[PDB]
Order: structure tokens, then C-alpha cells, then sequence
């Protein structure tokens, strides 16, 4: 029942105390049923006091002030921040990981039972609670739903952050988005003791933990997909199309990384060049095997035939990466924004090189 | 979260 | 009881197309035509022979028992026999 | 049109509630019709065929 | 074979319905012969949805019916992990577990109420952290986790009821702040169609899988936290109910309604269970106690007023139950003590494969025997007419 | 192929096998309950169209017409070229599919601007055409003359305003070549007397308003009930025979000029069916009637600048309403209301001048805003008889 | 990979049911013995081709990656989707 209360934003612990009160009222109702078994006078004194004795015996603190005094004592001691988590805006919040996945969030769901207890004891009907429950209510009006949503989004942020943490380069690239989140947090926590901008930092903390989850899945998709395309070589290869797709993937990877929230070329060029290099490397290994399988007195042609076609397709040994795999260069321009062209001459350079290699290989004497 | 975090920490002091 | 033979051969209580033969897949009484039924029962016999060999290849001491394939709600069964084989594509549900 | 065919059915708010329900759809497609009007007017009589 | 290109080229995860179909074909390749009141054979529990956590609510399915999304708002004992549930149960044979499962972006309190879908769900959490997780999901966690920003407040969705045909499939999910998410067929992104609802007092109807009005109206009679159950009316596009409905006398999280019958009138009544077992029958916004149902246990968390017969209705209990009541030859006598799995106060339900039985969303987003075969309409008109007349005669509180 | 189950009489092995197979198929779901299925259980017929700008160069395809006097061979006149330094302007061309060509078959150039043109009654080569100059040119390729072999005297004998509609109304025994211009004049001639007018008179209104004809049409089946469209609508419905000249009656339902109309009959003229539909510039397409001046609803082909309407009288429950950007819309009254039956928007975005339905069949010639011969067809839709559904649809239209 | 759906409809183990292998025979979706899966799928694929002819003559939806050899004590089922044949080593329960 308290689980339904937590599944419905209600008093969990205060509802448990009131639940005890209701079941004890059901015991009193059972005593009234035995009273209904009798008339309406004084002919019901045999075991009625014993009935109330058993009902109050297993429920000695059901509807009494003992639960109210317990909530009041808990509030007076320390139950003021659970229902009053106002520090989830720009305050004490230990966030981070191995890659520094830091943001602004809370964990109000842990002490949510004490939170709901103090909140219901201070706002339902005004139960016995000290001024600390009122402080919890004021800080609740400050950042209550923000702390609850921040706890939920923090849980989802850590869950998506684990998948993003599967690759360390994804954390290095996600740092570029964490810088934007920290920039918004710096803009919201930039004024020297702003007495009127706490709700923006609380709403930004909730949206920041949600952005950590969504950005964790997105940055993991970008970096891990670059690693996946880099390690994906079981579809089609053994031509210039594999390395061409790798180079175009590097260009599109730099553009897609530029479409995100970052400002330094490092993670973008790293994912782009890494995807192109390892994609062309794995596809080049398979292509090397298939390339050896497909493109590996006039009577003195034995001299040329001794080593005629040993290298019919040797125009693809670019130090495994080179970032500009092409056996020639392209044209020029004056001024624009085209900082993602890896190998612009990769459409005819190595093509003419390998074609002349195969032609001179099979025709080393003609 | 490095330069922006350091700026926010310096502003907090 | 040739009529009962055709009924219990390919007119049971729930099947895609069932089968019952006599020797090397040679049935007449079924719920189809003798030519196509002869082809189906012969395919069942070839399935039992090749299934006994490939079953021995799977497990060193196996023969053709029944190809009780799964479906949406059905369960086909190309089963073998002593001197024949019945490709009774039955149905679980 | 097909709705107003049942014009004798304006007794209770089930019908008006359905109008409230498809308000958006109605407004946007009338916007589409007037967008087509804007397109036919901008590409004027000499400009068009 | 010896390779790493498989995961290295297919690092994502999008084979939920395919794996559910593989499990169904797995059962199709196994269950065969060999040549040589509650039935409850076993509850179809989705343990992969929520690890030991009862279903918070459940939204029934139309296309491939009873494939309800039984959201389970799990315990908050997770330091850095998201709870939740979105599942589908396999109660065709009443096995020990469900058909397929999933978690959410946080503890799933009444999933995004979509309708008529066999492989689609969204684990609407207690803090609005909904997560796109198929009904036939293969991941124990959500298939995709949506955002939980400042917009998705702490308003937990509470009243779940499939209200829609197959052409314009929809379902309502009233939230803690009154956000009646009347999501359409494929609406599983966020609470877009979350209609507003707020009263002057007790603006938090703390329900858990509450249902429609007495007549299957589009008004979600959501059980209030302190008695006098509120509602979220979504009849068409111009309805609103600021209900103070009877049946709730404290902590109550659910109000289903005994609708009309072919042998009775509208019968504006619904036996809602109270925390102090003060069950009483009332409509969505009636606030008048027609009739009391059977006993309860601990604080209430649901109610199942049988609409299958106007004379039938049901309260609930702390062991995940539903105490029915029939009025064929009586006035308010009980009918059957149906239940749900686990020994917790389970709060979710669904229908049978052919109906006339409820598959309760129990201890793990299950399908347990909350069967109402003992609550169907009897083959007589005067019986249900006299039962409705007695309920209307005692309609006053 | 042994005992072909010859042992199906009194054996026991195959019998027990069949009984066991029947029991297995009957109990192939031994799980004691229903299996967990996991809630999943586990129209254009384009003919040889023509396009060749030898004369199609900026010359709009004018009046299109299948050979009715001959076996289904369309001929369409032209308009003026915007690239003719000294070339003749009225260059009507023919496009007969019987020749099995790609380019136009016969060229017919005239210095005037030809507007309307048609065939000859039992004369396979006499091309006749009313022009913009008020005269009616006359080509004849039997004498090998691209140029019109005879030009009508442009004065009072012919029209004093641009001739826009010309065709005979009489048979081989009583041919009456009637031409209609913007003067309100009508002029009938014989087969050879281009000097003596057979029946030339006018159709003018009471006041001084210059009666401007707009795609006027001859009476369907020469019932004398001809219609004259005008710029402010103004459907001038009038008769021909007797003393019924001038302006008999009119009716308006819009203010646009009706640039497309088709006087029709039934599926064999079972009824009067003079509920000719229109094509005006307000996009109105109404099933107008002469007697009942303002009949049933207008099926305005919206989202398009409607141009023409024409259909074969053989099963007229197939008719198209095209527009300014080519939207072929043909349908049936008994089944469709404003949606089509079997048609589609025309190729690209042409300005369809004429739609020409096949003589007792289906293939439709398409004339556009240049010399663009597009010859479609539908094929699947056949002139289905027992068209009483169309008749009862008219009956229901006669109710409300 | 198929954690919730597989664990829900198959809360325990002992059998395998319908597990789909990769293209080369790798475990695209599996958690059981892949070596026995590949061996039984290959030999059962050969026997399933013969039984596919039989069952296909009985019910046309037969193929080699869609048959389940069932005996009175065990069953090698190879019947998955477009990935590969399935994997199951259990009798017809």
C-alpha cells in the first residue's frame, strides 16, 4: 500500500502510520459490529473491554501521537532535508565518475519515506511536527519536484552513463557535452549569492540529469558507433569503396560531431579519423585476402614473366591510417568552411594507381 | 566539464 | 477399412496435412490425390533414409524419428516408420 | 461536409465535443487550403498557365 | 565462428519483438506429446521487469488483447540505477512467469496509456521518467530511456484504463497532479495528451490502476489519498470531474466501476475499498455510498468493481486481492475472494484471453487469477434490475 | 511403391500407425493448456502520344477530335506561334494513330489564327476551321495543299468577330455547317457554297451588352438545345429550329467564364439527361440543366484551375474534369461524388486545353497549352451495361 | 540479449527452444551449447532438407532451417527466423 503511495506521490511512512490508524479503526469497527450484535443499551459488557484490549494490544501506536511524536522527533533531529532538498540547484552534490561525469542532481528517493512523512505531517492536516518540517516545506516549495525528478533522471543518467562508459573515448567525447552542461550550470551559479535564481538552477539540475541520460545515449551512439563502423567489415570490401566509405564516414563524423554541443576539434577529429582508420584497416585485411584472390626471334618474354604480376593491386599501403589515403591531390579554393575533407583525391588517385598496377602487372612485356 | 566547471568553481569560491 | 485409413491418414483432429503409409511411403487412402500423395509419401521415405543417415551424423547413434517442426500454433512432423515413413504435418494448436 | 451531413444531430455536446476534438485538424487543413491559395496567387495569372 | 565482428557491427539492441516471437516459437517447439475463488495454476510474473516489486498499474491491450502494460514502480533502493517496468504476461497456460518484460527510466507508476499494440509500451515512472519499452520487450531494462527533465514532475501516473476501439485506440492514465494522459494508439513518447485536473482540496488522487465510471465512461475515478476519491474526466474533449466519491475512507489507491449490463440500468455505483475496509459503492463523481463490498486487509491499494454484472463488484485486500460481491438473490453478499501473486498489496489488473476473468498485474507485473467468472451477468433481467434498485435505494451515504 | 496402400482392407500395422497418427494430431498440444503464443501467435494506359515542335513550337493544341465520321483518328487545330517570323499562323495538324507514326501526320498552315476546326461529312480529306479573323478557312489535303484550299469572305457573309465554334449539325442529306463567333452570330453553310450562307443569323440580347460566347456547345444529338457560356457565367440555353433564335433563356451560378462544357445524354439517351456539366474559372463544375435552370450541386474540382469537361456518351458515368496544372479527374455519378474513379493528375503540370474521349470506347486525347499530344487510356474501366445505378442516382438527386 | 522475453516465457533452463544463430553459425541469440547447436543444426539441416521435401509436400512452408527432429527421448530442433536455424536439445515436452 505504501508502494502504491510511492507509485502515486503520497505519504509513504505517514501513510503507513495512518494505515495503522485505519486498520485499528477497523478493529474498533469490529467492536462496533459486536455492539451491533447487541441492542443499544448496556447489555454488552462481557468481553467488549477485552476486544478493545486486543485491538489496542497489537496496535499500541497506530492512531496515537506516538507516530506523530516519532515524526516530530525525526524532523527535529534531521528530517528536514529529505522533504526539503533545496540543495539540488547549485549546492553540495557529489557528482562524477571515471571520466568526470558531473552534474547537478539529488537522491531524494532514498529518504523519500521520511520526506513523505514530514511533508504529510506538515501539510496534510498539520500533525505533530516541529519547525524543521516547516523548513522542509519551504525548501519543498523551492525545489521539491525538481529534486524528485532529479533523482529519477540521475538514476537514468547513471544507467545510460554505464553504456557510455563502456568505451573510454566516449567519455572523452562526452566531456565536450559535459562542458556545455557545466557552462549552463556556471551561468546559473555565476552570480555571487543570487537570492532570486534558485528555481532556475533546480529546473536546470533536473533537465541536466535528464540531459546527462539523453546525452549519454547520444554521445555513446556517436563515439561507440564510430568504433562500431571501425570494427564493422563483414558487408562489402576489396575495392576502393571500403576506404572511400571510411573517408566519407570521417567527413560525416566530423560534421555530425560538430552538430552536437562542443567547441574543440579533438574529440570530433579523433572519432572521425579513428572510425576511418580502423574501418579501412579491417576492410583492408579482408580486402587484402580477396585482393590476392582477384588482383594479385620474338620469344624472350620470360624476363618480364619472372615477376610479371606480383603486385597488381599494391596501391593501398598508407601506413594503416594516413588520414588522406589517395595517391594524388585534389584542386584548391580561396575561403570557405570545409575542414573535414580527409582524402578528396580518393576517387581517382589510388584508382589510377591500382589500375596502372594491374595493367603493367598483366602486361609487363607488351 | 573542465573549463566551465573551473569557471563555476572560481565564481563560487 | 480403407475409408478409415484415409480419415486417420490425412483427416485427423487438427493437422496441416497428415500422413499414414504402408511400405517405403506407398499410401493410397488419404485426403488428396494418389499421384501427389505418392510423391509426398515418397519424399517422406527419402526423408526417413536421409534423416537416419544425417541423424547418425548428428548423434553417432541416431536414426529418423520425427521432424516435428514448430510454427505459429502448429507442429508439423515428418515421422519415419519401420518400412515406410509418414510426413504428418500435424498441428499443436 | 460529411460531418454537417448529420446537421440534424446537433442535439447534445457529443457532437460539439467531437468538433472540439478535431479543431486542430480542421484549422490546419484550412490553413493548407489557404496556403494553396497563397501559392496560386503568388504564381499569378501571367506567371501561371 | 571465431569472430568479434558480430557485436562489433551490431552494438545496438532492437530485437525485442523478435526475441519474444523466438520465445513463443520456443514454446511451440517444446510443448507436444510423446510417442514413448481463483484457479491460479502459477502466476505469469515478469521478474525481469521489476526485481521483486508489484505492478503499480496495468493498461489493457486491444490488438492481441490482454497484452497489458503492467507498470511496477519498484523500490527506491537503487543508488545509481533506474527502476521501472513495462511487460506482457504469458497466462495462456498460467505458467510461473510472463511472456516478456522491461524496466523503465525510474520506478514505473502507471505506464503511458497507449492502446492496441502487441510490441509497444512506455514505462511511465513515478517522477514522469517514462521509457519507451515494448510490450514484448526482451531487455530487462527499458528498450530506450526517454528524458526526465524539469517538465516531468513528481506527479506519478495513477489511474490506468484502456478506453478506445481499434480504429482510434487510446487509454487514460490520470497522474498524481491530475494529468490524465489519454494517450493514443502509438503514443508512447511522453505525457503529451495529459489533460489537467485539480480540485480545491485534496488535489492528489493517489490511485493505482483506477478505472472508468459506472458505465465505462472516459472518467478515471482515481482513489484519493485521504478518502473521497477524485476523478479525471476525459469524455471526448470537454469533461472534468472534481469528484469526492465514496468507497474511499483514507489510504485508497483504486476505484473500478460496476458498469451497466444488458439486464440492468446504468447503475451509478462502484464498490471502492477503503484503508479501514470502509468499502462503499459510488460512481466516478457521485460521493454517495450505495453498497459495501466484502472485507479488506491493511491499507487499501485497489478495488475491482465488476462491470460484468451490475449486481457484482469487488473490494481489495493487502495480499493483492479482490473480494467480489454479487446481488443475484441477495443485496450485498460477497461473491469470491479472487487474488494476485505475492503477499504484497498488489494493485494492477487486466482481462483474460477470451474475457470473463481478470489477469491481475501482481508481484512482478504478472497475470494472476483475479478471475471474474463468478461476477458475470446472470441470465435474468429481474435479478439485475432488483439488484440495481436496491443499490439505488441505498445509494445515500 | 509397395502395398498404393493396397493393405488398407484388413491389415494391422498401417492401421495402428494411422490411428496413432490421428491421436497424435488430435493431441499435439500436451502442455495441458493453451500454448503461450506470447500474444503474437508464434489509371493510365498511354498510347503513342505525339510531340514534335515542327509546328508544336509555341502553338497551343486547339480543338481535339477523334474521327467520328472515320475510325477514331484524332485531329487537333493549333494556335499562333511566338517564333514565326513569316510563317503562317493557323497550322492545324492531324495525329492519326492508324498511320503508326511519332510526329504529326498532316500539316495545315494558314496565315490566319484558327480557333475551331472539324472534319467533313463523308469526305475523308476536307478539313474545315473557324478562325479568329471572322472567316472559316478550308484545307483539303486530297489536292495536296497544306494551305487552306478555300477561305471564307471575312465580311458580313462570314462572322465580323472571331469564329470560335464550328461544326455541321445536319446529316449527309441535310448538312448545316454552323459557325459561332463573339458577334453573337451563327453562320451555316453548305459543303461548297462558301459565298451563299445556308443559315446565317445572330443571337443577341435585348440590351447593348456584347454577348461574348465562352466555349459554347452544340446541342447533344442536334436536339437544337445548344448552350452558350459567357464570361459572367451566363449560360445562354437556346433552341435552333423555328423562330427560337436570339436568347431563349439563361442561368448563372457563378461569375467565371465556362471554358469547358459538354451537352450530354444517357447510355443511349434513355432520358433527356441535358444536365451538362461545366468547367469554369471559379473552378465550378456543375451538372447544369436547361429546363430546370439551376439544378443539383456543383462538383467543383478544387486545388486546380479547371479547364474542360468532355466524355463519351457511351456510358456517360465516366467523365473527367481537368485543371490548369493537369489533373485528370474522371468519375461516375452512381459511385463517386468528387473523388475520381480511374484517373490521375496529368504528366508534369500542363494546361489541358481539350480532353477527347474515344468514340464509344476509352482512350483519351489530351491537348495542352502548346503542341503536346498526350494520348492516354484506362482499359480496366469498361462501358458496363445495366447502368441503372446511375439512373437511380439521378432519381435520388431528384429528391434532395 | 533476449533477457526479459526469453527469461519470462522461459524462466528456467534445461531446454533451449528457438535460438537463432548468426550467418556463419555464431550465436546471434543464444546462451546454451553453441558447439552442439552448430553440429545438430548442420546435420539436422541436411536431414531437415530431406524432411523439408517431405513436410513441404505435406505443408509447403518447410525448409532446412525450419525443422525439429523429435524422438521419444530427445529432440534436435533447428527452426528459427531469417538469422539461421534454431537450437534446441530436448524432447517434445
Amino acid at each position: 500500500a505504501c508502494k502504491m503511495s510511492h507509485v502515486r506521490d503520497l505519504p509513504p511512512v505517514s501513510g503507513s502510520i495512518i494505515w495503522a490508524k485505519q486498520i485499528d479503526r477497523q478493529l474498533t469497527a469490529y467492536m462496533k459490529r459486536v455492539e451491533d450484535v447487541l441492542g443499544k443499551g448496556w447489555e454488552n459488557h462481557v468481553e467488549g473491554q477485552k476486544l478493545k484490549q486486543d485491538g489496542d494490544s497489537f496496535r499500541m501506536k497506530l492512531n496515537t501521537q506516538e507516530i506523530f511524536d516519532d515524526w516530530a522527533r525525526k524532523v527535529q533531529q534531521r528530517n528536514l532535508g529529505v522533504s526539503g532538498r533545496i540543495f539540488t540547484i547549485e549546492s553540495t552534490r557529489v557528482r562524477g565518475r571515471t571520466g568526470n561525469v558531473l552534474k547537478l542532481k539529488v537522491n531524494f528517493l532514498p529518504e523519500i519515506i521520511t520526506l513523505s512523512k514530514e511533508v504529510r505531517n506538515l501539510k496534510w492536516l498539520g500533525f505533530r511536527v516541529p519547525l524543521a518540517i516547516v523548513n522542509k516545506a519551504h525548501q519543498a516549495n523551492q525545489l521539491y519536484p525538481f529534486a524528485i525528478s532529479l533523482i529519477e533522471s540521475v538514476r537514468t543518467y547513471e544507467r545510460t552513463c554505464e553504456k557510455v562508459e563502456e568505451r573510454n573515448t566516449i567519455s572523452l567525447l562526452v566531456a565536450g557535452l559535459k562542458k556545455e552542461v557545466q557552462a549552463l550550470i556556471a551561468e546559473g551559479i555565476a552570480l555571487v549569492w543570487e537570492s532570486y535564481k534558485l528555481d532556475p538552477y533546480v529546473q536546470r539540475l533536473a533537465e541536466t540529469v535528464f540531459n546527462f541520460q539523453e546525452k549519454v545515449d547520444d554521445l555513446l551512439i556517436i563515439e561507440e558507433k564510430i568504433d562500431l563502423e571501425v570494427r564493422s567489415l563483414e558487408t562489402c570490401m576489396y575495392d576502393h569503396k571500403t576506404f572511400s566509405e571510411i573517408l566519407n564516414r570521417v567527413q560525416k563524423a566530423v560534421d555530425d560531431l560538430n552538430l552536437h554541443s562542443y567547441s574543440n576539434l579533438p574529440i570530433w577529429v579523433n572519432k572521425l579519423d579513428m572510425e576511418i582508420e580502423r574501418i579501412l584497416g579491417v576492410r583492408l585485411q579482408a580486402g587484402l585476402r580477396a585482393w590476392t584472390q582477384v588482383l594479385l626471334q620474338e620469344m624472350f618474354a620470360w624476363k618480364m614473366v619472372v615477376l610479371s604480376l606480383p603486385r597488381i593491386q599494391s596501391q593501398r599501403y598508407q601506413v594503416g591510417v594516413h588520414y588522406e589515403l589517395t595517391e594524388e591531390e585534389k584542386f584548391y579554393r580561396n575561403a570557405l568552411t570545409r575542414m573535414p575533407d580527409g582524402p578528396v583525391a580518393l576517387e581517382e588517385s589510388y584508382s589510377a594507381v591500382m589500375g596502372i598496377v594491374s595493367e603493367v602487372e598483366q602486361y609487363v612485356k607488351v | 566539464v573542465f573549463l566551465m566547471k573551473q569557471q563555476s568553481l572560481l565564481a563560487k569560491q | 477399412e480403407v475409408e478409415e485409413t484415409l480419415k486417420r491418414l490425412q483427416s485427423q483432429k487438427g493437422v496441416q496435412g497428415i500422413i499414414v503409409v504402408n511400405t517405403e511411403g506407398i499410401p493410397i487412402k488419404s485426403t488428396m490425390d494418389n499421384p501427389t500423395t505418392t510423391q509426398y509419401a515418397s519424399l517422406m521415405h527419402s526423408f526417413i533414409l536421409k534423416a537416419r543417415s544425417t541423424v547418425r551424423d548428428i548423434d553417432p547413434q541416431n536414426d529418423l524419428t520425427f521432424l516435428r517442426i514448430r510454427s505459429k500454433k502448429n507442429e508439423i512432423m515428418v515421422a519415419p516408420d519401420k518400412d515406410y515413413f509418414l510426413i504428418v504435418i500435424q498441428n499443436p494448436t | 461536409r460529411i460531418f454537417s451531413r448529420f446537421n440534424a444531430l446537433f442535439v447534445r455536446p457529443h457532437i460539439r465535443g467531437a468538433i472540439r476534438e478535431y479543431q486542430t485538424q480542421l484549422i490546419q487543413r484550412v490553413k493548407d487550403d489557404i496556403e494553396s491559395l497563397h501559392d496560386k496567387f503568388k504564381v499569378q495569372y501571367p506567371q501561371s498557365q | 565462428l571465431t569472430e568479434e565482428e558480430k557485436q562489433q557491427i551490431l552494438h545496438s539492441e532492437e530485437f525485442l519483438s523478435f526475441f519474444d516471437h523466438s520465445t513463443r516459437i520456443v514454446e511451440r517447439a517444446l510443448s507436444e506429446q510423446i510417442n514413448i475463488k481463483l484457479s491460479l495454476n502459477r502466476q505469469f510474473f515478469d521478474e525481469r521487469w521489476s526485481k521483486h516489486r508489484v505492478v503499480s498499474c496495468l493498461d489493457w491491450s486491444s490488438q492481441y488483447p490482454e497484452l497489458l502494460v503492467a507498470s511496477y514502480n519498484n523500490n527506491e533502493d537503487a543508488p545509481h540505477e533506474p527502476d521501472g517496468v513495462a511487460l506482457v504476461w504469458n497466462m495462456k497456460y498460467k505458467k510461473t512467469t510472463p511472456e516478456y518484460v522491461f524496466h523503465c527510466q525510474s520506478a514505473v507508476m502507471s505506464a503511458t496509456f497507449a492502446k492496441f499494440h502487441p510490441n509497444l509500451v512506455v514505462g511511465g515512472t513515478y517522477s514522469g521518467q517514462i521509457v519507451l519499452w515494448d510490450n514484448r520487450s526482451n531487455k530487462r531494462t527499458p528498450v530506450q530511456r526517454t528524458p526526465l527533465s524539469a517538465a516531468a514532475h513528481t506527479h506519478p501516473v495513477y489511474c490506468v484504463n484502456v478506453v478506445g476501439t481499434q480504429n482510434a485506440h487510446n487509454l487514460i492514465s490520470i497522474s498524481t497532479d491530475g494529468k490524465i494522459c489519454s494517450w493514443s494508439l502509438d503514443m508512447l513518447s511522453h505525457p503529451q495528451d495529459s489533460m489537467e485536473l485539480v480540485h480545491k482540496q485534496s488535489k492528489a488522487v493517489a490511485v493505482t490502476s483506477m478505472s472508468f465510471p459506472v458505465g465505462d465512461v472516459n472518467n478515471f475515478v482515481v482513489g484519493s489519498e485521504e478518502g473521497s476519491v477524485y476523478t479525471a474526466c476525459r469524455h471526448g474533449s470537454k469533461a472534468g470531474i472534481s469528484e469526492m466519491f465514496e468507497g474511499h475512507q483514507g489510504p485508497i489507491t483504486g476505484i473500478h466501476c460496476h458498469a451497466a449490463v444488458g439486464a440492468v440500468d446504468f447503475s451509478h455505483l462502484f464498490v471502492t475499498s477503503s484503508f479501514d475496509w470502509t468499502v462503499k459503492l459510488w460512481s466516478t463523481k457521485n460521493n454517495k455510498p450505495l453498497y459495501s463490498f466484502e472485507d479488506n486487509a491493511g491499507y487499501v491499494y485497489d478495488v475491482m468493481w465488476s462491470p460484468t454484472h451490475p449486481a457484482l463488484f469487488a473490494c481489495v485486500d493487502g495480499m493483492g486481492r479482490l473480494d467480489l460481491w454479487n446481488l443475484n438473490n441477495d443485496t450485498e453478499v460477497p461473491t469470491a475472494s479472487i487474488s494476485v501473486e505475492g503477499n504484497p498489496a498488489l494493485n494492477r489488473v487486466r482481462w483474460t484471453h477470451s474475457g470473463r476473468e481478470i489477469a491481475v498485474g501482481d508481484s512482478e507485473g504478472q497475470i494472476v487469477i483475479y478471475d471474474v467468472g463468478e461476477q458475470i451477468a446472470v441470465p435474468r433481467n429481474d435479478e439485475w434490475a432488483r439488484f440495481g434498485r436496491t443499490l439505488a435505494e441505498i445509494n445515500a451515504n
